[PDB]
């Protein structure tokens, strides 16, 4: 599961 | 592999209006428009670098270096001033050789190409931090580039002495 | 200093194969246009001074030539030019200078619009790169850089003059 | 000490001995 910016940043 | 700040690379994004969303291990081309080495553009290839190989995310992201000629018309693209792009890409600085140049890293110089029009050569300051086979590929290309210069010169002139001639005898 | 063999009967045989009625002295500076040579079709300079006489000046048995590291000028000097392969049986191994003093006229970098040499000028070929020195190497893309920043010049120089040129053609028809 | 020379003036000396 490759992660986005905003996926990266909501965590 | 350097450090990664992704807040700034967000921010980074916004400014410019790019509605594009990178990946883990996504593949970015960089055009540096000014830096140490004076206003001149040059360029560098990145790579994301969020999790690990089991895809966990890293608290403290990175990104890598990838040797190759970045190519504006098929990569993905940021420009911007070396130092703003350092807030995101920490240590970011060019790279070995004639990859500096990106799009005319191989020599290839083309009329109209705003690319071409827009390519400079390396400053002393520039050659003081290369090695010796750095120093060669970046003479080859540039030997390259200018070879396609002067027959772009001398095409240039005859033109040029043919529409002088078209115009005298329509005038 | 770099001292290699002279054959002065073969300097006599391309002197005046090339209708040059003067004979150089002893402690002269020949300023030598290669035409040709290994790096390529594209032209090359080099510098060279005659030793014909001992310090005494008795004359030598096997007279020398000595490399100058100075960039020819071909206003001023003594020229001969002719392919390597014939100046070299006059000049014992004779091979091309350090750095961008093989450029001669653009050894400085001096780029002009309408200079012969400098339309005749070509950048260092990849034979020549392989045998350079990191100091020359440094040298030549200096110079060559120089170069590179006023042949930019001038094709803008050319987009505006060929493009208004268009233009007052155009409204002529 | 003897004048500097011109080259037939050598090859003219190298035809003595």
């Amino acid at each position: 599961p490759p992660m986005t910016l905003q996926q990266w940043i909501i965590w | 592999e350097y450090e990664l700040d992704v807040e700034a690379l967000v921010v980074i994004l916004r400014d410019r209006n790019i509605p594009r969303n990178p990946l883990h291990g996504e593949v970015i081309g960089l055009r540096l428009t000014e830096g140490w080495w004076g206003q001149i553009e040059r360029f560098q290839m990145v790579r994301l670098i969020l999790q690990n190989d089991d895809n966990e995310p890293l608290q403290r992201p990175r990104y890598e270096v990838i040797q190759r000629a970045v190519n504006p018309h098929t990569m993905f693209m940021i420009s911007g001033p070396l130092a703003e792009l350092q807030l995101a890409f920490q240590d970011l600085d060019l790279p070995e050789g004639p990859l500096r140049f990106g799009p005319l890293a191989n020599g290839h110089y083309v009329q109209g190409d705003p690319y071409s029009s827009s390519y400079r050569p390396v400053t002393m300051a520039e050659t003081a931090q290369m090695t010796r086979d750095e120093l060669e590929d970046v003479l080859n290309t540039q030997s390259e580039i200018e070879i396609q210069m002067i027959n772009l010169l001398e095409l240039y002139e005859v033109e040029t002495r043919a529409l002088r001639r078209q115009l005298a005898e329509r005038s």
